[PDB]
């Protein structure tokens, strides 16, 4: 909440301006998402506190809404790397592995992999990402 | 269900373990294949790192998951 | 070891406990750092709020872990 308290999580971000903008703008249509910040371990054990966009997303599917809980994380530069998306299931929620989903929950789209920054952006990446789950529903009840 | 655990040297291992089931007891399993102990595993699942007293539920693993194993005692 | 501490504003402080350290010195020492009263300090390692008659042992925080600083009543500026 707050742009101040935005521009405060993200002030290690070499590009923190960018950063707040998108996340302004996402935040903006999705009011199910908040900014947070925690430190992310990496596999190899290595820690670093990066911000990330914690919450739900509506995608309708068989004329139901669900709110399927992601999880965003942005390295100290998100405005030219891909975040590391994430389905947060909770223990009503069974993750149905596809093609854009694991076991582990990771997320995998195109918007990902040809990711630039001039044209790519947070809120891109959610609208893309209801598209997809719309069709493929990384879980199910 | 079943999990997979990944080592810092490239090596998967497979283990059969329950929604209820604690990590302290996943890494005594680990300590009977492999032999490491406890007190030198580190679990870590989505960048997260487990706790011994949180089960597998608590951290909302599924199956065919993949969980990442640190040692302790090389560096700091 | 040494620990990091990070704040809400973005800073990073280094300190250096021992795995028998209570958490209630560890807010003192970062009271003489930034002079935050002990009672308008809040610790959080894992998503886990720390306490006061506990140990850094107790919590198994390891040398280079990094905890979360929250400041109570809202001191802002």
């Amino acid at each position: 909440v707050s742009e101040s308290q935005l521009k405060k999580m993200v002030s290690k971000y070499k590009y923190r301006d960018l950063t707040v903008r998108e996340t302004v703008n996402v935040i903006t249509l999705y009011k199910d998402l908040k900014p947070v910040l925690d430190s992310y371990v990496f596999n190899d054990g290595s820690s670093r506190e990066l911000m990330n966009l914690t919450g739900t997303i509506p995608v309708p599917y068989r004329g139901n809404t669900y709110n399927i809980p992601i999880c965003l994380w942005l390295l100290d530069t998100y405005p030219y790397n891909p975040p590391i998306c994430f389905v947060k299931p909770t223990s009503s929620m069974t993750i149905k592995t596809g093609k854009h989903v694991d076991a582990n929950g990771k997320i995998y789209l195109p918007y990902l992999h040809e990711w630039k920054h001039p044209q790519s952006d947070l809120l891109g990446l959610i609208q893309v990402m209801i598209v997809v789950f719309g069709d493929e529903p990384p879980v199910f009840s | 269900m079943q999990i997979f655990v990944k080592t810092l040297t490239g090596k998967t291992i497979t283990l059969e373990v329950e929604p209820s089931d604690t990590i302290e007891n996943v890494k005594a399993k680990i300590q009977d294949k492999e032999g490491i102990p406890p007190d030198q595993q580190r679990l870590i699942f989505a960048g997260k790192q487990l706790e011994d007293g949180r089960t597998l539920s608590d951290y909302n693993i599924q199956r065919e998951s993949t969980l990442h194993l640190v040692l302790r005692l090389r560096g700091g």
